[PDB]
């Protein structure tokens, strides 16, 4: 039986390097020969207690491309659950009574892991729990670095933007640290700096990182440039606009990028990457979003299947 | 005999005596670890003179052998407490608290968005002596806090 | 052709004992050998004009487990139907023009029965009409009494809680009265008493019932203890809390319950059943919710199929 | 200084002894009435072998004389108790609780729309109807409940 | 000073028969010989944390017919104080440094009493606190009973409607049970009847009361008919429409009433009192609302002025 | 006329030390010997396009304790002006034909200053404009520092909380840097520290300041402790709960304070100041809110009266 068979994919810190490579080699196969009836007759719940369209449409299309049925709700817009005083432990003890896996997003951190205590042995795959984790966004990012760069070690990866609150830059830094010889460049305004616990974990593993104030200091050396959106609510109108709005990429900045350099962005991009970057061969944010189909398909295949023959 | 020490001693036959409880942790320990939910004889002494460590507290619990894990738990509160078992009228093992792997139940996540607040869940933290302090990581939100942020709240 | 073929399941008072037993023997078969393509190519509408998540997810998963497609809406949150001044007669005359059955919940009583006048011969299955009926919740309850108790007659059934407004205690009392020798114990605060029309119908059928003020008066004799939630809105804050909040079950109260006694609750339970009851072998509320899958599957199978070979 | 033992532990030099505490109410009483926040020596016996209830509990607070109104707050939880007052190893005073007219701080209004839940005020209840069975009226919302119910929560 | 000078007006329970008479005596003087500059230079705060337009406007008009200034607010989905974190106690502690008196209506019971502990020596007058007290309504009903009947003792007072939850009828019975010889008739749906506490108090004082079923039964003996509205939330629509042929009042029903009999209603009178009653001589609910002005002017004048010579 | 007669009050930056002293001198006279008919026959407009209940009520009470009339509004999801298309400039141009002075609070910065260009000769007083200015708060804090300490120079003023975004602390530092010899201690979470502009200005004037980490560090030297609230929106909940063991104030911490030391807070004080501080002699936030009345009466009297002889 494969190691992920019937496991819960709650956190990236729980997946080993080997776990990461198994998912990523399976995504590569399903991208190459489809298996559109592997999950035939499986019914899966797509519970998004917090709405997230991008993520839901992708998760469900991946479920549809392997043949599974989907039931569920998008909410944050009062669709009857939580009324009276139904606890989440009780909602999950009733939903796992008839579905084969629960994909769930929720506003509080820890909610997917508590679902795990109540689901019996229906697996729980986490699609975001507050500011804690989002495994399936790190899995697709990793798959896109792997697929375009050919490797996940010896990378020079730059992380640009709000590094203090960006839930995905924090997990991708944790996963790339599972691998060897990667080098990090963090470029963030001072108020949005990469927290100590990341930095401390990097230092303790002997991994090299450095902070820079502009992208042009490091463009030449870089392989993956992972951009984040600054949320203007996190600053005041004037701070955002003042000098700090220069974590924005334009096509002209790519002048001297290596032929292999790729720009990734979990999205929505609002203005940190200008529209003219799209026509460059380095723009890979949308092809990154398309790769979420195969990484989410691979996890569902590996978790619901004992033995996966390919 | 007298340089007062004991006076007419509560010398129990079989039990646990938790001695050197740092003063004021004595009551915490009974509450938190729900030690009075028993029908056996307990005798507690609060704010004892113990000129030798100023003042301290002390719980005597009969025919009870609270141990190993149960003892290590107290490490966060009374770091130096010597638990003593007694089998027939004398000390048959003094045991010191060691800091444990996990602290379950008794502790609260600082994180107000942590789901453990509204749910039928028992709290659980992973302990890491980050040499200087002890950091505590929540099982659920996976946020890491100084043990002093958690022990205030 | 089976008797339920292409009938509307609007009310419990319209189903005979034989009708009830046929559905329940079919639920037992589908629970035992699945028939995951019996409704292949059927498209069913899941119209929940009033949102009810628990009920919708269950109805749709049952539709998915027999192979049917589902289209439809959850609303009570202004999703365009009822705008301009579209009557329900017109909404249903247009939806029955392309679906094979309508499952519908609605706030007013009588709405499913009016849908029946306009659907042509597309069957209408009612998932709740205001304070009137909910057949599919009584069918699953009955199936869970049958399956755990081995029978539906000669039962000692206690009904605890708000018996005056609880739509489901009223219908389950009506269905159990279809059967023989059952005995009822009603335990309700005075303001939430079981209405006369129930009591009068019981008296007229020679069925025995009695009112008690605590559960411990009757625990020893009881087979099914069916708990209801008191809605605090139905009382004032102080009334609810005052003495009347003792229609709450804890594990310690089960001390002397018969080995067969089961606790059922349509849900959400908020605090009338304490959390420690769950670890007892008598807690059957969630296993009751899981049984809604087979009772709803059986009705859909029986209504869309001429002849059901098993 | 006198022949302690622990089955009926002896002599404090002046202080209070609340004896004939029902059983399992002694710790309730240390919690509720915060008896613990003195640096005085407190000695407590729990599930002890006699005072006819069979088992009983006992608290000894040296150098503190808590009285008359305090002794009466004890009446809803421990009405059978005796509060002995001691000076120079003799019980110079021995009284019992009797129902007060007001019970501040310790109860929670069972009415959830009461304003007392969210605010920097102490709970307060007017008491009435001795032993046939006590009704408590909230100071704020003026709802009257059965002690049974407030004391449940 | 007068007995009520600088006193808090929170519960009717808190004011003796003599205080009640002092108020009703003053209100008759203020109705007779107006004193428009009595509170000249006082600023009263009208803090309605719960919107009530008729009670707010009666009070502000009282404030202004005695010359005072008014600052305040009302609140449905608006106006910052309270918010969350802002305690009522800190709102009061701050507002009591600005104003000379506080009139407040709030949704939780005892809000006015909590206020009293933070206003300093600023008097706090309750205009409604949840389901507990509303003394300025009781004072205007009594003024209206006194000026129509000539006394407040030996009356045959019929109370009708939701006796279980009308806060005004609980108060009125308390207050009229301080005068002597009053006989009480209580016509309620038994789902909505007088609490046993009102009834238990009335028996310790020896007051006569009786429970009836329809007004037609007591019409002939009664001096005040105090109708209350029936809260259709607290009732099932089908129960609501079922009770006898209601307890609504029409002029046909009055063909029997005593010449000096008056119908009172705290208002709104939605459908329990038909429009034809409005033109009989027995209709007194609008004159009852006009006397609100004289009752609240009396209370304000006594609280804020030491000696009042009128 | 007096220096401020018919002047606009928009920024604290715009008023010299002498103007600040003129205001604080007048407010002490108006507190001493009231003048209730000073603005008799003036109508002031209280235009709160942003709801602020404590600031609105302090101002309207100021208006009324000097005899003026008040027309105005507040606005959450209500009240037509602005709407869209209605420019602020045309609202002002219209309202300045009706009133004699305009007090306004608005969410965008410089709204009060734009107003000044359309009000004609009608004075415009700012009650808050986005994150820019709130001069009537600074004036009441200074009045409170002057009446408790006896001077406005040579003070050891500790400022605590969100120094980066509290608009009141930016203003207060500007204003106190017009008096002489003041020493400043700034205890902020470094994510929320004094902007370098406040700090750059303080150094051009030679003012001494220092940054500290916890109040326990400066407690002993300090005359004013000005606490500010920490905006938990601007913070991650987990960061918010992590900082040292907070910068909240409790009476234990005050065991060291100077006898004349006072704690000020613009309010609300949600949890940064515990309830036991309220009973120490060092608590002065409610008396600080009462002085709001005297400060805004002084500003209104000087703006609307040519010469004031009191
Ligand atoms: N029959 C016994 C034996 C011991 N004890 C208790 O067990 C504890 C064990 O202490 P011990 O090793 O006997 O001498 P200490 O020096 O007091 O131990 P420590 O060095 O840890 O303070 C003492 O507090 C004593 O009250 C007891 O109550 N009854
Ligand atoms: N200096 C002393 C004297 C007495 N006691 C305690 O005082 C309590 C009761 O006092 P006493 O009247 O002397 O014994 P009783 O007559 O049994 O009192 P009662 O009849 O009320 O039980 C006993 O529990 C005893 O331990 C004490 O701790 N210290
Ligand atoms: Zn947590
Ligand atoms: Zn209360």
């Amino acid at each position: 039986a494969n190691p992920l068979y019937q496991k819960h994919i709650i956190s990236i810190n729980d997946l080993s390097r080997d776990d990461l490579n198994l998912v990523l080699a399976t995504a590569a196969k399903l991208k190459a020969n489809p298996q559109p009836e592997l999950l035939k007759h499986k019914v899966i719940a797509s519970c998004f207690f917090e709405a997230s369209t991008r993520t839901r449409l992708s998760f469900e299309t991946s479920m549809h491309r392997l043949g599974a049925s989907v039931v569920g709700f998008s909410d944050s817009a009062n669709t009857s659950l939580g009324k009276k005083g139904e606890t989440l432990a009780d909602t999950i003890s009733v939903i796992s009574t008839y579905v084969d896996a629960i994909v769930m997003r929720h506003p509080q951190e820890g909610a997917a892991r508590l679902a795990t205590e109540f689901s019996g042995n229906v697996p729980v795959l986490n699609a975001g729990d507050g500011s804690n984790q989002h495994p399936t966004q790190t899995l697709l990012d990793l798959f896109t670095i792997q697929e375009t760069q050919g490797r996940l070690d010896n990378l020079h990866v730059a992380m640009v933007g709000d590094l203090k609150y960006g839930r995905t830059v924090h997990s991708l830094t944790q996963a790339l640290a599972k691998f060897d010889g990667n080098r990090f460049y963090f470029i963030a305004p001072d108020a949005l700096a990469m927290p100590q616990y990341i930095l401390d974990m990097l230092d303790e593993k002997g991994i090299a990182w450095s902070l820079h104030s502009s992208i042009e200091e490091v463009m030449a050396e870089v392989d993956i440039l992972y951009m984040t959106r600054v949320q203007k609510e996190r600053l005041d109108p004037s701070e955002y606009a003042n000098v700090k709005a220069q974590f924005v990429l334009r096509a002209s900045d790519l002048h001297n990028a290596k032929a292999n350099m790729k720009v990734l962005h979990p999205l929505p991009r609002v203005d940190e990457i200008a529209t003219d970057v799209d026509k460059t061969p380095h723009a890979w944010y949308f092809q990154q979003a398309g790769n979420g189909i195969f990484a989410r398909q691979a996890l569902l295949a590996l978790v619901l299947n004992r033995d996966l023959v390919l | 005999m007298t340089h007062d020490n004991k006076l007419q001693v509560e010398a129990i036959k079989r039990g646990t005596v938790i001695d050197h409880i740092p003063a004021q942790i004595g009551f915490k320990l009974l509450s938190l670890f729900k030690l009075t939910e028993t029908d056996q004889r307990i005798t507690i002494g609060l704010n004892l003179p113990s000129g030798e460590m100023g003042r301290k507290d002390l719980i005597k619990i009969e025919n009870t052998f609270l141990s190993e894990d149960q003892v290590d738990q107290l490490a966060l509160y009374a770091p130096q407490a010597t638990v003593n078992r007694i089998d027939n009228y004398e000390v048959v093992g003094k045991s010191r608290p060691s800091l444990p792997e996990r602290i379950d139940n008794v502790l609260v996540c600082p994180n107000s968005n942590c789901i453990s607040h509204a749910e039928p869940v028992s709290s659980s933290f992973a302990v890491r002596k980050r040499a200087n302090d002890i950091a505590l990581k929540c099982k659920y939100c996976e946020k890491e806090f100084s043990h002093n942020v958690v022990l205030a709240n």
